[PDB]
């Protein structure tokens, strides 16, 4: 039966914790320039390492490889194009190295 | 730590940052060393200084095991910019930053659930406070760095604490919880993991209260019982007043009791973490139909010393729950309705001689048109319950016995003010507590016998007007349906002794009067309409 399968077990920290992606969400809402990077409550324990005494605190690698991914697309989405800009715009066969006095 | 996995894992193209790194650059079309990730990560690590590990020493120890460590990355009092922003300032050196990446909030979260040794208390909007505090300061050093946010994810930490090295596996009966009635009885719930029920089998452990770690007792439910999504095993009175027994001398209320769920798949075993607390009390969640029965000690006799078979005393002491007759009754009920045992719960009404308006505690008033002291009593208790009263069961009224002593001819009377006291309380009690359609179910009435057995009769013609009365009264449909009749009451078997005065019951008797009334009230079947062979019969006119 699909009614009693749960996806995640019970732990006495789940509340919190959407309370404070709860808090995160207003401080995005109320100040300027902050944004959403990537979301991280899709993953299930599958995916997290398992560590004698303590367990199932911290990502694999693949998973971080993936939120690492969706930070690089949020970033590129905000700066589509390269700001920066150079003064020197061309190889250097076409400049002509040349000494001068003092300017004037 | 959460953002310190990108940089922790090893090798150059397999950390998490390279594909960050490489994403941007190939996109731009710039080479590979445009963009420069810096490190300001530190390892557990709260915001607000009283959420930290150890708030009382400013030292910096952040790997830990040396002593204690102070790591906050702000602190409310007295705004300093603490030891962490320090750090990231620091691993900056001289370069100028363009974005931020800022994920946090795992010890917050550990603080907010064991906040209770901490003199400030931890709360969200400090934590609200601390990480807007940051940000300025962050964005005061340099001008306008656009900020991005990367989400919480979830911990778990480790079942059960005897076994280190057991992960979280398929088949876990994760969500444990419990409840009970009123009365003694317990149903516990359990959600597996990953595992379907249907295709498993569960056992239950329960702890002994005294070494609570040994066993008592343990018992195997089918991974089939499912309600309301939530898998279940019920543990009833039946069951769990002999493992009282054996425990200890005398029968006690359960409370506060540990137990475990250890589920039977393919041959192996996968128990789940312990439940210790104190069992909470819901009827409204529990059990469907209330039974509320007897009056004037002839239907109280149904939870009270009468009914036990094993009670050496008779002097109206309660009984155990196990053996009464009100078990029986339930089991009856239950059975023939469909519901579960635990569904049902019969409710003890009483007091000592009671009667509508002849009894010395009289349910109704005619005076005042007012209910009497019995029913205002009642009603607090009643009420107290979370669900709605079903049946109430009307037991032999005390007006026979007050009509024998003292009443020749004043009998027609009698009859007409019960018949109107009875009216006007069931109106009552359908308006006060609700649950429209409530009907008075009656009990056969009772005769006087006194002499060595055989016995001579007293009062028959009594106990045969009161008789026609109550099936005049069932018989229209106003209500009062008559549940059953005594099964013995006329051959003077079905009563005790006690001194050469039978005028109660026998505990076969009121066994065969459960079994009668459980089967009337599941099945609607009103037996006034089919008397017994006797009760057609009247005493002879002339002696």
């Amino acid at each position: 039966s699909n009614a009693a399968v749960v996806p995640m077990p019970y732990s006495p920290t789940t509340v919190p914790r959407e309370q404070i992606r709860e808090i995160q969400l207003q401080l995005i809402n109320e100040m300027t320039d902050v944004h959403m990077g990537a979301l991280t409550a899709q993953y299930m324990p599958d995916d997290f390492t398992f560590e004698p005494g303590i367990g199932q605190i911290h990502f694999n690698v693949e998973t971080s490889r993936k939120v690492c991914l969706d930070l690089a697309k949020s970033v590129l989405r905000l700066v589509p194009v390269y700001p920066l800009v150079s003064p020197v715009k061309k190889q250097h066969d076409d400049y002509w190295f040349v000494g001068r006095l003092g300017l004037d | 730590s959460q953002v310190a996995i990108h940089f922790m894992s090893g090798a150059y193209p397999d950390r998490g940052y390279d594909v960050f790194q490489k994403y941007m650059t190939e996109t731009w079309g710039i080479n590979y060393a445009g963009v420069h990730p810096i490190n300001g990560t530190t390892g557990s690590t709260a915001v607000d200084r009283a959420c930290a590990v150890n708030p009382n020493s400013e030292v910096f120890d952040p790997t830990q095991s040396s002593g204690a460590g102070g790591l906050w990355w702000w602190d409310l009092e007295a705004d300093k910019p603490g030891p962490a922003l320090l750090h990231c300032v620091g691993q900056v050196g001289k370069l100028k930053p363009k974005a931020i990446i800022w994920g946090q909030g795992d010890q917050d979260a550990t603080a907010l659930a064991y906040p209770g040794d901490r003199n400030p208390a931890p709360s969200l909007t400090r934590t609200k406070q601390a990480t807007k505090k940051v940000f300025e300061y962050l964005r005061s050093l340099y001008g306008q760095i656009p900020i991005f946010i990367q989400e919480l994810s979830y911990a778990w930490g480790i079942t059960n604490t005897d076994a280190p090295n057991v992960p979280i596996r398929t088949g876990l009966p994760s969500f444990l919880a419990a409840r009970r009635n009123t009365w003694g009885d317990i149903e516990f719930r359990w959600k597996s993991y990953g595992l379907d029920p249907a295709l498993a089998q569960y056992r239950i452990e329960i702890y002994n209260p005294s070494n609570l770690n040994q066993i008592l007792h343990s018992f195997v439910v089918s991974g089939t019982q499912e309600a309301n999504g939530y898998v279940y095993a019920d543990f009833t009175v039946e069951d769990w007043i002999p493992v009282m027994m054996e425990a200890v001398g005398s029968p006690n209320p359960w409370e506060f009791m540990k137990w475990r769920v250890v589920c039977l798949y393919q041959e192996r075993e996968i128990p789940s973490a312990p439940w210790s607390d104190n069992i909470p009390l819901d009827n409204a969640g529990l059990v469907k139909k209330t039974i509320l029965v007897g009056i004037n000690q002839f239907g109280g006799g149904h939870f009270t010393d009468m009914s036990d078979p094993t009670a050496t005393t008779a002097n109206g002491a309660i009984g155990r729950k196990d053996k009464v007759s009100a078990s029986t009754l339930r089991l009856t009920f239950a059975e023939k309705a469909g519901l579960r045992p635990i569904q049902v719960m019969p409710v003890n009404v009483a007091a000592d001689s009671a009667g509508m308006t002849v009894g010395t505690h009289k349910w109704w008033n005619t005076s005042s048109n007012s209910p009497g002291d019995a029913l205002l009593a009642i009603n607090d208790m009643v009420k107290g319950l979370g669900v709605k009263p079903d049946y109430f069961i009307e037991a032999n009224p005390w007006e026979t016995m007050y009509m024998k002593d003292v009443n020749s001819s004043t009998w027609p009377a009698l009859m007409t003010a019960f018949e109107s006291s009875n009216k006007a309380m069931l109106a009552w009690m359908r308006t006060n507590w609700g649950n429209p359609n409530l009907e008075i179910w009656f009990q056969g009435a009772t005769t006087v016998w006194f002499g060595v057995a055989p016995p001579n009769d007293l009062n028959s013609e009594a106990t045969v007007t009161v008789r026609d009365k109550q099936i005049q009264m069932a018989t229209a449909n106003i209500g009062f349906k008559l549940g059953s009749f005594v099964p013995g009451s006329n051959l003077y078997t079905a009563y005790r002794n006690v001194e050469s005065s039978w005028i109660y019951y026998t505990v076969e008797a009121f066994h065969a009067t459960a079994i009668e009334l459980g089967e009337a009230l599941a099945l609607n079947i009103n037996r006034a309409t089919n008397p017994p062979d006797w009760s057609y019969l009247r005493p002879p006119a002339n002696l």
